[PDB]
């Protein structure tokens, strides 16, 4: 969701507009006013390749922030902008440890939320508060007032 | 995770290695004498290249693993697995270097000299450290029991020790030891159960079955008795479950795989039982202390946690020996670690601190001159 | 807040790590420049005689040899390390593994070939 | 849902039949101490009265 | 036994480093640049030497990561 | 399917925790018995032992 909604919000005006044409042109005579695994798997059929519906649910749930089990036009964006793989070439084993070395400045195995706020402070861009605790929420997993070397790695995923 | 200055405490008994530091009651890292290494070779990518497993790491695979044991009757077969053992309680379970405190090893009564100079030289040029030592488990099995008169029986997996000490004296000329124990009695039941039907010929249903006797096996109050009333069996047979699952049946045979012990005959051997050892040692011993041997007999091994063993010892001393005199014998709780726990106290002692011996004089003296030292 | 913001904050993370590294790895430079200078000094050949300069050079071979013997040493030391931790890492995969294996969904289709096709001389920017 | 309840019944089950398990072993081996403690001391019990016996004789 | 020449060895593998020198068919002059050459050597040696010693502190950093990691899996 | 094997679990896990309950009982009342013989026993060889020194006197 997070490469997805900053590809979202890179996208251009006038191709937003091409995007909200496709979406009308896709729940064309719908019953939702969304594009569900019926209205998704018309598409596809429609331009040719043929989609599984385990695979078309698991599709829908990489793509809504709302619930609703559709994809409406905030999740259109993500639907049609998911292409380029943002998330990918993983850095190697020996960068991802001076990762967690630099952010373990004082040498203790763990990366306290002390570190994590004076690292942000230092990035320079304005921190919000909201986003200081998404991202201590999204390293830290068992929610101790760390992050560890595992969670650290799990703090990789959809980063690049 | 040590604060204090003192010696680690590694028996490395035949079978089971126990080591802990000083001051504990009871060994932290038990773990099997047991070496696995890879049989095949595996064109799989990613997996642990790691050639030598070791401990706990190989119980829990025994179907891949080849299993050699590092010890056999005494005698160190491999030292690389020596150097395994070691290597791996130091680094993988303790987490302590050897280069910040002693370390007191246990070994057994009458060892080979190749022995004893092989684990020194391993323990100085190899591994930095400060001081060694080596000694024998009877004494240190005695401090535990908290006495300083009687024989120590230990009968580890390959070996039986009879030591006998009166007031406080060892007797080097009557220790004699002899290679009946927990591996003997395990191959007899092996072949007693293939004789019964189920048949196998692999290393991990052997510890299987091990394990099974340790569990279950004790020992016949009346071996002759015990048969005849067994041969209609009703309760005298019970039924086990295997960890897989299989349904064993096991009747008599329990109380007849000790039995061995008894009767050396069983596996083809002239020597003697445990118990006519011991009463031709007690006459080996003088007249006028045999009576306090008789009366501060003691036991040691893992092998001993059988029940029915003291019972089946004071029987068959009262028809060897004359039944005029008291013939008390004193088993205490937890005799396995008692060895061990003896270590834990015989390392704290200020004067214990002062009979170590350095790198450095050893080095000059040599192996064979530290020999000399010791005894 | 939404999650560009989260991935601006990330790259910028990035970035201001890669710096980190940069100035980290200036100054082990320095540090070794300065532990090179204070260890082996420059020699002093002005004024020395045909027996001293084959006794200066006979001091530097047994120099040379003490120094070969402390990298050995420490050498031994860092081989028994990596041992140490390829096991220790390889103990940590079969740990972590479980059900953590992951991929990029490939019904994701490229968004040129489908703004082609869906638009046709509309998809201009796209 | 149900897969979830399932397995974390399931490993509930599993730590229950192990912990019987080691409660059972343990039993087995406290009852045989027990009866061998009973039967050493009605031996000593019978070899005091014995003594005793002795001692007026 | 092997393990004893496996120390030989280790003492070996030190001595095989060293060479004989010969101060005999040189004059005066080369014997000085001869003397610089092996004070290279030395300055050479140290170098990786400090090298070792930075990984190992980094090593052992890693040693303390990985058992964190090790006690948070359990 | 899934609805009768987590059915199936959970009847295993009440069965295993009712007889590791009642092996925990049983196991408290035969150590209260043992410690209860072990003191019996060490009062019959205290007894057994005062009888022995009387007789050799
Ligand atoms: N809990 C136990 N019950 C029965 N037998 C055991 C037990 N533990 C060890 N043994 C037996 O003792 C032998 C190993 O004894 P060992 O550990 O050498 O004793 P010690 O450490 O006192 O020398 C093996 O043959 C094994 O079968
Ligand atoms: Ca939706
Ligand atoms: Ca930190
Ligand atoms: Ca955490
Ligand atoms: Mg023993």
């Amino acid at each position: 969701d997070d490469i997805y909604k900053a590809a979202v919000e890179q996208l251009t005006e006038e191709q937003k507009n091409e995007f909200k044409a496709a979406f009308d042109i896709f729940v064309l005579g719908a019953e939702d006013g969304c594009i569900s695994t019926k209205e998704l798997g018309k598409v596809m059929r429609m331009l040719g390749q043929n989609p599984t519906p385990e695979e078309l649910q698991e599709m829908i749930d990489e793509v809504d922030e709302d619930g609703s089990g559709t994809v409406d036009f905030d999740e259109f964006l993500v639907m049609m902008v998911r292409c380029m793989k943002d998330d990918s070439k993983g850095k190697s084993e020996e960068e991802l440890s001076d990762l967690f070395r630099m952010f373990d400045k004082n040498a203790d195995g763990y990366i306290d939320l002390d570190e994590l706020k004076i690292m942000l402070q230092a990035t320079g861009e304005t921190i919000t508060e909201d986003d200081i605790e998404e991202l201590m929420k999204d390293g830290d997993k068992n929610n101790d007032g760390r992050i560890d070397y595992d969670e650290f790695l799990e703090f990789m995923k959809g980063v690049e | 995770d040590e604060d204090e200055t003192t010696a680690l405490v590694c028996d490395n008994g035949s079978g089971l290695v126990k080591a802990g530091f000083a001051g504990d009651d009871a060994p932290r890292a038990v773990f099997p004498s047991i070496v696995g290494r890879p049989r095949h070779q595996g064109v799989m990518v990613g997996m642990g290249q790691k050639d030598s497993y070791v401990g706990d790491e190989a119980q829990s695979k025994r179907g891949i693993l080849t299993l050699k044991y590092p010890i056999e009757h005494g005698i160190i077969t491999n030292w690389d697995d020596m150097e395994k053992i070691w290597h791996h309680t130091f680094y993988n379970e303790l987490r302590v270097a050897p280069e910040e405190h002693p370390t007191l090893l246990t070994e057994a009564p009458l060892n080979p000299k190749a022995n004893r100079e092989k684990m020194t030289q391993i323990m100085f040029e190899t591994f930095n450290v400060p001081a060694m030592y080596v000694a024998i488990q009877a004494v240190l099995s005695l401090y535990a029991s908290g006495r300083t008169t009687g024989i120590v029986l230990d009968s580890g997996d390959g070996v039986t020790h009879n030591v006998p000490i009166y007031e406080g004296y060892a007797l080097p000329h009557a220790i004699m030891r002899l290679d009946l124990a927990g591996r003997d009695l395990t191959d007899y039941l092996m072949k007693i159960l293939t004789e019964r039907g189920y048949s196998f010929v692999t290393t991990a249903e052997r510890e299987i079955v091990r394990d099974i006797k340790e569990k279950l096996c004790y020992v016949a109050l009346d071996f002759e008795n015990e048969m005849a009333t067994a041969a209609s069996s009703s309760s005298l047979e019970k039924s086990y479950e295997l960890p897989d699952g299989q349904v064993i049946t096991i009747g008599n045979e329990r109380f007849r795989c000790p039995e061995t012990l008894f009767q050396p005959s069983f596996i083809g051997m002239e020597s003697a039982g445990i118990h006519e050892t011991t009463y031709n040692s007690i006459m080996k011993c003088d007249i006028d202390i045999r009576k306090d041997l008789y009366a501060n007999n003691v036991m040691s091994g893992g092998t001993t946690m059988y029940p029915g063993i003291a019972d089946r010892m004071q029987k068959e001393i009262t028809a060897l020996a004359p039944s005029t005199m008291k013939i008390k014998i004193i088993a205490p709780p937890e005799r396995k670690y008692s060895v061990w726990i003896g270590g834990s106290i015989l390392a704290s002692l200020s004067t214990f601190q002062q009979m170590w011996i350095t790198k450095q004089e050893y080095d000059e003296a040599g192996p064979s001159i530290v020999h000399r030292k010791c005894f | 807040i939404s999650a560009s913001r989260k991935l601006q904050l990330k790259t910028l993370l990035l970035q201001i790590a890669k710096q980190e590294l940069e100035r980290e790895a200036e100054e082990r430079r320095g540090e070794k420049g300065r532990a090179l200078s204070t260890r082996c000094q420059p020699l002093e050949l002005a004024g020395l005689g045909f027996a001293e300069l084959q006794d200066l050079c006979r001091q530097l071979h047994a120099r040379v040899d003490k120094v070969d013997e402390e990298r050995y040493d420490i050498e031994a030391k860092v081989t028994k390390n990596i041992t140490e931790i390829a096991d220790l890492t390889q103990k940590i995969f079969d740990l972590r593994g479980k059900f953590k294996r992951p991929t990029l969904r490939r019904v994701r289709i490229s968004a040129d070939a489908m703004m082609q096709a869906l638009l046709g001389a509309r998809a201009k920017e796209s | 849902i149900i897969e979830s309840d399932l397995e974390r019944a399931e490993e509930r089950a599993e730590l229950s039949e192990g912990k019987c398990a080691e409660l059972e072993e343990e039993l087995k081996t406290v009852t045989n101490n027990l009866k061998s403690l009973e039967a050493q001391a009605e031996k000593y019990s019978q070899k005091e009265d014995r003594y005793e016996e002795e001692i007026k004789v | 036994g092997k393990r004893q020449t496996e120390r030989e060895k280790k003492k070996k593998i030190l001595a095989e480093r060293r060479k004989v020198l010969a101060i005999d068919h040189l004059n005066e002059d080369q014997l000085r640049e001869k003397a610089k050459e092996l004070w290279q050597s030395i300055y050479n040696l140290e170098a990786e030497k400090f090298d070792l010693q930075e990984k190992f502190k980094q090593q052992k950093y890693e040693i303390n990561v990985l058992r964190n990691r090790i006690n948070d899996n359990q």
